[PDB]
RNA sequence: AAUAGGUUUGGUCCUAGCCUUUCUAUUAGCUCUUAGUAAGAUUACACAUGCAAGCAUCCCCGUUCCAGUGAGUUCACCCUCUAAAUCACCACGAUCAAAAGGGACAAGCAUCAAGCACGCAGCAAUGCAGCUCAAAACGCUUAGCCUAGCCACACCCCCACGGGAAACAGCAGUGAUUAACCUUUAGCAAUAAACGAAAGUUUAACUAAGCUAUACUAACCCCAGGGUUGGUCAAUUUCGUGCCAGCCACCGCGGUCACAC
C-alpha cells in the first residue's frame, strides 16, 4: 500500500511554486489558553514564516509561532506540509482559504470588505423579511382607515368613538412564559469542527411540535461565565464536548441552578441530549381497559331531595372498580368521560363489581342522558414516559 | 458610483510551468467506522494513538507529515468515520491529492464507504 | 446665612451624580430576549419599535430600535447606548445600529 | 455657573429646575494621503514559551536597585533625637537618612451619638478615678495622593516561623472578561546601575526601530468625507407617505399644501 501510494502521486505529477504569497486551508481552528488562537493548516503554495500576515474569511493574522504535530517550532512551512499558527487576531472557520498579503493595514482592509459584503448579503435577506412585516401592517392600517371615508379626523375619532365605547382590548404581557416543553442548550466545544457537528446534528430535529430545541449560544473553548450567564437567563442546559468546567465556573453555576453536561462522546452528547428533550415532552397516558358493562334500567332515586338518575348496568366482561375511570358508549360512539360519582349495588356500596354483578351506575353529569342500550367500558389510565421521536442517524 | 471599493485579496492565478517545483502528495483516509483507519495510519506513523483515545473513535481530522524509507514525505489527514463528522470528511477530501479507503473486508462497503467515495468524486481525487 | 454658620457648614456637597442605565459606560453589551411595540404617551400616537435585552451587567432592561424596520429575533447580540427616547416613558437605551447581529437600515 | 439663550401661562411678572452654545478624554458608527514627535489592556482574574543579574584570580559585593501595578490606605511633610551608609582610612564634622518621640494631614453619611478602659501620680509597693467626643469621639462606605515626584503592595491569610499551595501587578505574548484589545523587534553604540585596581563584561533599565487618526506639528499635482438644514442655531429643491412609517438635546413634527419623517 506503500508502494501504491507513491506509485500513484507520481503519476500524478504533483507540482506547486514553493515562492510567493502563501495560500492554504485550515483544517482545523481551536483556542488555547497559552499560545491563543491557533488554526492547523496545509500550505498550498508559497512558503510560510514568522511575521507572514494571513487573511482567511472574516480573520486575520500575523504568523508568531509555527509548530507541528509534536509543538517543536518549525521555521519554514513548504507546499503541502502541516502547520499549526498563531497569531490569529479571530478564529478562521475549519475549512477556510488563506490567503498572505502585504502588510497587517491591508490584511485589515481585506477583512472590512469581506464583513461588509456579509452584511450586504443580510441585509438584502433582511430586507425581505422587512418588506413582508411592513406591507401586512400598512393593509390593516389603510383598511381601518378605509372602514370610514376621507372624513376630518375629528368625526374619524368620534365615529369611531361610538365604537371605541364598544371596545374593550386587555394587553398581553410583554414578557411570556417559555412554555415546559422548549429545550435552550449552550453548545461548547474543543475544536472548530466539532462544534459544527454538533451543530448539524441540532439541524436534523424534526419533532418541534412535541418539543422545541433552541441553540441559545454556541462557541470554542472552555465554559464560561457568559455561557453560565446566557444559561441561566434563557434556563438553557450547557453541553460541553471535551471542554472542561472549573470550580469557580460549576459553583456558579449551582448557584443559578444550570446544568453543565460535559461529554467526551458524540453519540454520548446526542444521547443526553435526547434524554433532556424526552422529560420535556409530556407524559403519554396509557388507558387499559378495566371492564364493560351494558346499560339494562334506568331509575330515578330521591335522596336529599334531589333526583339521582341511577343506570341499572350488567357486567359482561371484566370487572368495574370505583378508582378506575369511566366512558359511557352509544352504538360505538364515546358520550361521556369521567367517574362515577356513586357506586352502589343492592343497597351497599361495593368498590369492585365481579363479572355478572348486578350495579347502579349514577354520573356526575346530570346532563347524560342514560338509554336501555348504553354500553360502559371501563379503564385505568397510567402515565408512560414517552420518548423523543427525533432520532440522529446513529 | 459611491458603491464600496473591492478590497478583496483572492487566490493567485494557476503557478506557471516554470514556476511549478514538485511537492509531496497530500492523502486522506476515508473510510467507515471502526475499519481500521487510525491503526493503517498508526502503522505507517510508527505510533499508537488508537488505543490512547475515548472510546476508540476518531472524533478529529489531523494532518501528519510521515516520511517514508524512500526518503519521500506524505502528509496523512486521519478523517473521521463516524456518522456525525461528515462535514469533515468533505473538507479532507477539499485539500487531498489521493483517497485511501478503507474497506474492512469482514463488513465489506457501509454507509459512510458510500459516503466517502462520493466526497472523492465531487473533489474528482484519485483512488 | 452668617459667616459662623458658613464656617460650621462648610463648602457646599454637590450631590453624587447618579448613574444612568448605562452605569456611567457609552455602551453595554446584551442578549435580545423578546421584540414587541409600546405606544407613546398623548399626543403622539404611533408603534414603535423595542426589544428587553439583558445587558453584561446582569440586568435586564428595555431598549428601542430606532429606523425603519428590524429583523432582531432571540438569542442575538446587540450593542446599546444611552439616550431616552421622549414618546416612551421608562424607555432610557437605544440599540446600535450597525454592531454586531444589528445591521444598518437598508435604503429606501 | 457666562456678554448669555430656549422652555411653565389664555396672558404678564417673579422664582425655579431641565436643556442649549464652549473645552477636553474614552468608546461607537460611517470615512481616511504622507512625514515627524508624544502617549498607548478594560480587569490585584488565570497564565504555554523565550528572555529579563551578573562580576571577578576562588573571599566578598550585588541580585534589597531599576522596572511594574493601584488591591489596600491618613507610615509621605516639619522639628527633636539618633543608627546604617558615602567622603580611602583612625578621628573630625559635613552630607544622606530609618526607627523612636512631638505636631500636621482625603471625601461623604449624625438615620454612625455616645466610646468602653480609652487616664494620672509614684523609685517601687501601689493609690486615685479618670480619658476622648456635637469645634464630630467611636464607626460605616468610597478613593492611591498634595505629582521634578511620593506612598503602598509584591499570588492569598495585614505579617509569613507555618499553612494553602505551586504565582508575568518584569518585557513581549496569550486565554477569559470588557463598550475598552501595541511586536512572542534589535543592540549594549549613548546615558544609568552592578562588579572589578583596571582594560572591560553584563543588563527586555534604556536607547534606536515596529503596530495604532488617541493627540500635537508640517505638507500635499491627483485624491473628502461626516453630520446637520422648524426655532434655539449657520443652512432645503422636488417627490413619496398620510398620527401610519418615522424624527428631536429642549420646545415639538406627521391626521393629503410636511422648510421637522
Ligand atoms: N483483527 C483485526 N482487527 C483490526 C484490524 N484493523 C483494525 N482492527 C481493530 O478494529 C478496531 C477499530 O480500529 P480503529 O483504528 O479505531 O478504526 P477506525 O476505522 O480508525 O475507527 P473510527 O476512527 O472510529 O472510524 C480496533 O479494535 C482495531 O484493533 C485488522 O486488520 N484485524
Ligand atoms: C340494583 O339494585 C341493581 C339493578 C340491576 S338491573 C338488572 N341490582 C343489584 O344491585
Ligand atoms: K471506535
Ligand atoms: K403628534
Ligand atoms: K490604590
Ligand atoms: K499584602
Ligand atoms: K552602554
Ligand atoms: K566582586
Ligand atoms: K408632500
Ligand atoms: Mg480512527
Ligand atoms: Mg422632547
Ligand atoms: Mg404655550
Ligand atoms: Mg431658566
Ligand atoms: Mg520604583
Ligand atoms: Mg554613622
Ligand atoms: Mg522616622
Ligand atoms: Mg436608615
Ligand atoms: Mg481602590
Ligand atoms: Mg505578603
Ligand atoms: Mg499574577
Ligand atoms: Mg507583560
Ligand atoms: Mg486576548
Ligand atoms: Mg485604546
Ligand atoms: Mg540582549
Ligand atoms: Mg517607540
Ligand atoms: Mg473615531
Ligand atoms: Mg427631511
Amino acid at each position: 500500500l506503500a508502494e501504491a501510494t507513491v506509485a500513484l502521486a507520481e503519476m500524478l505529477e504533483l507540482k506547486a511554486d514553493p515562492n510567493g504569497p502563501v495560500e492554504g486551508t485550515v483544517i482545523e481552528s481551536f483556542t488555547d489558553k497559552g499560545r491563543g488562537l491557533v488554526t492547523t493548516a496545509i500550505i498550498q503554495r508559497g512558503t510560510l514564516r514568522k511575521g507572514s500576515v494571513l487573511v482567511a474569511g472574516k480573520c486575520w493574522a500575523k504568523v508568531r509561532l509555527m509548530f507541528d504535530e509534536n509543538g517543536k517550532t518549525i521555521d519554514e512551512a513548504y507546499p503541502s506540509m502541516p502547520v499549526g499558527i498563531t497569531g490569529w487576531r479571530d478564529l478562521p472557520s475549519a475549512g477556510e482559504e488563506i490567503l498572505e498579503v502585504e502588510s497587517e493595514p491591508r490584511a485589515r482592509e481585506v477583512v472590512d470588505w469581506r464583513k461588509y459584503e456579509q452584511e450586504q448579503e443580510k441585509g438584502q435577506e433582511d430586507l425581505k423579511i422587512i418588506e413582508e412585516k411592513r406591507k401586512e401592517h400598512k393593509e390593516a392600517h389603510q383598511k381601518a382607515r378605509e372602514k370610514y371615508g376621507h372624513l376630518l379626523w375629528k368625526k374619524r375619532s368620534i365615529l369611531r368613538f361610538l365604537e371605541r365605547k364598544e371596545q374593550i382590548p386587555l394587553k398581553p404581557k410583554e414578557k411570556r412564559e417559555r412554555d415546559s416543553n422548549v429545550l435552550s442548550v449552550i453548545i461548547k466545544g474543543d475544536v472548530d469542527g466539532s462544534v459544527e457537528a454538533i451543530l448539524n446534528i441540532i439541524d436534523t430535529y424534526d419533532a418541534s411540535h412535541e418539543c422545541e430545541l433552541e441553540l441559545v449560544h454556541f462557541g470554542v473553548g472552555d465554559v464560561s461565565a457568559n455561557d453560565v450567564n446566557l444559561a441561566e437567563t434563557f434556563d438553557g442546559v450547557i453541553y460541553g464536548f471535551n471542554v472542561n468546567a472549573g470550580n469557580v465556573i460549576q459553583q456558579s453555576a449551582a448557584k443559578k441552578g444550570v446544568k453543565i453536561k460535559l461529554h467526551k462522546i458524540i453519540y454520548r452528547l446526542v444521547e443526553d441530549l435526547q434524554e433532556e428533550l424526552s422529560s420535556r415532552l409530556p407524559c403519554a397516558v396509557e388507558e387499559h381497559p378495566v371492564g364493560e358493562a351494558s346499560i339494562l334500567a334506568t331509575f330515578s332515586v330521591t335522596e336529599g331531595k334531589k333526583k339521582v338518575p341511577v343506570a341499572g348496568c350488567r357486567v359482561q366482561k371484566g370487572q368495574l372498580e370505583k378508582q378506575k375511570k369511566f366512558k359511557l358508549t352509544r352504538n360505538g360512539h364515546v358520550i361521556w368521560k369521567g367517574s362515577l360519582t356513586s357506586l352502589k349495588h343492592h343497597k351497599d356500596d361495593i368498590s369492585i363489581v365481579k363479572t355478572g354483578m348486578d350495579c347502579g351506575l349514577s354520573l356526575d353529569e346530570d346532563n347524560m342522558e342514560f338509554q336501555v342500550g348504553d354500553r360502559i367500558v371501563c379503564y385505568e389510565e397510567k402515565q408512560i414516559q414517552a420518548k423523543t421521536s427525533w432520532d440522529p442517524g446513529f | 458610483d459611491k458603491v464600496r471599493k473591492n478590497k478583496d485579496a483572492v487566490r493567485r492565478p494557476q503557478a506557471d510551468p516554470a514556476l511549478l517545483t514538485p511537492r509531496s502528495p497530500v492523502v486522506t483516509i476515508m473510510g467507515h467506522v471502526d475499519h481500521g483507519k487510525t491503526t493503517l495510519l498508526d502503522k505507517f506513523r510508527k505510533t499508537q494513538v488508537a488505543a490512547v483515545e475515548t472510546g476508540g473513535i476518531t472524533q478529529h481530522i489531523g494532518a501528519f507529515l510521515v516520511s517514508l524509507p524512500s526518503g519521500e514525505k506524505i502528509t496523512f489527514l486521519d478523517t473521521p468515520g463516524h456518522a456525525a463528522f461528515s462535514a469533515m470528511r468533505a473538507r479532507g477530501a477539499q485539500v487531498t491529492d489521493i483517497v485511501v479507503l478503507v474497506v474492512a473486508a469482514d463488513d465489506g462497503v457501509m454507509k459512510q464507504t458510500v459516503e466517502s467515495i462520493q466526497h472523492a468524486k465531487d473533489a474528482q481525487v484519485p483512488i | 446665612a452668617t459667616l459662623n454658620q458658613m464656617h460650621r457648614l462648610g463648602p457646599p456637597k454637590r450631590p453624587p451624580r447618579k448613574l444612568g442605565p448605562t452605569e456611567g459606560r457609552p455602551q453595554l453589551k446584551g442578549v435580545v430576549l423578546c421584540t414587541f411595540t409600546r405606544k407613546p404617551k398623548k399626543p403622539n400616537s404611533a408603534n414603535r419599535k423595542c426589544c428587553r435585552v439583558r445587558l453584561s451587567t446582569g440586568r435586564e432592561a428595555v431598549c428601542f430600535i430606532p429606523g425603519e424596520g428590524h429583523t432582531l429575533q432571540e438569542h442575538q447580540i446587540v450593542l446599546v447606548e444611552g439616550g431616552r427616547t421622549q414618546d416612551l416613558p421608562g424607555v432610557k437605551l437605544t440599540v446600535v445600529r450597525g454592531k454586531y447581529d444589528c445591521g444598518h437600515v437598508q435604503k429606501k
